[PDB]
């Protein structure tokens, strides 16, 4: 096996990431982000590796958001949290 | 007892407005499996092409949580007239793709597989 093992959990977040101070910092900005906009996932699944970025936004419905993004350079907290909150809000 | 995968997801190019449109679909009778993927490209927010592939093979459980796949049957059909690709065909039918499962239910599935070189995602089941 070689995918990055689990780097966060919360309420309902999931990080899967070789970066756990990257993790940390994109947990917390969704929790934030997702309860200040009052959305309730049932459950938010991520990973992080080196070019892409992808992530599964199980609602409450249990019908999922699926999402992949490929950068030339790596991304920060907030602009990996502004658009994965982007995509799920639509 | 056959086990029936549905999910659906979009790939973005954060350097481009080049992006997927991927529909999956997973048919698996025990040790072999069968996949359908619809891939429908947009370039500025247009359909510019579109890639149906079939897959064919053994589904093999290593551990209680992480798999891999054996394709012996490769079927792509694409329009005529004349991009990423998630993953290359001959990397298909020369290696085994492991695919770990991180959360099993009833409802669903989640899993991390080896599309872009590592990718997680929903997959419905029925």
């Amino acid at each position: 096996d070689d995918y990055p093992s689990l780097s966060f959990q919360q309420d309902y977040v999931y990080i899967f990431s070789s970066d756990f101070q990257l993790s940390e910092e994109l947990g917390v900005a969704l929790i934030n982000a997702l309860s200040a906009k009052e959305i309730v996932p049932e459950r938010l699944y991520v990973m992080l590796n080196d070019k892409t970025i992808s992530f599964s936004f199980i609602s409450k419905n249990k019908k999922s958001k699926n999402r992949v993004l490929s950068t030339e350079k790596k991304l920060n907290y907030k602009h990996i949290s502004e658009y994965i909150v982007n995509e799920i809000e639509y | 007892p056959v086990h029936f995968y549905e999910t659906s997801y979009k790939y973005q190019a954060a350097d481009s407005t080049y992006m997927h449109d991927v529909a999956i679909n997973v048919s698996i009778k025990g040790n072999h499996f069968t996949s359908d993927i619809i891939i429908r490209e947009l370039v500025k927010s247009e359909n510019k092409n579109y890639y149906n592939v079939i897959g064919h093979g053994d589904i093999i459980q290593k551990n209680t949580h992480q798999y891999y796949l054996n394709f012996d049957n490769i079927d792509v059909y694409t329009g005529t007239n004349k991009y990423k690709e998630p993953t290359s065909i001959s990397s298909l039918i020369n290696k085994s793709n492991n695919i770990r499962v991180v959360y099993l239910s009833e409802e669903y599935v989640v899993v991390e597989f080896f599309f872009y070189d590592g990718q997680i995602i929903t997959l419905h089941r029925y």
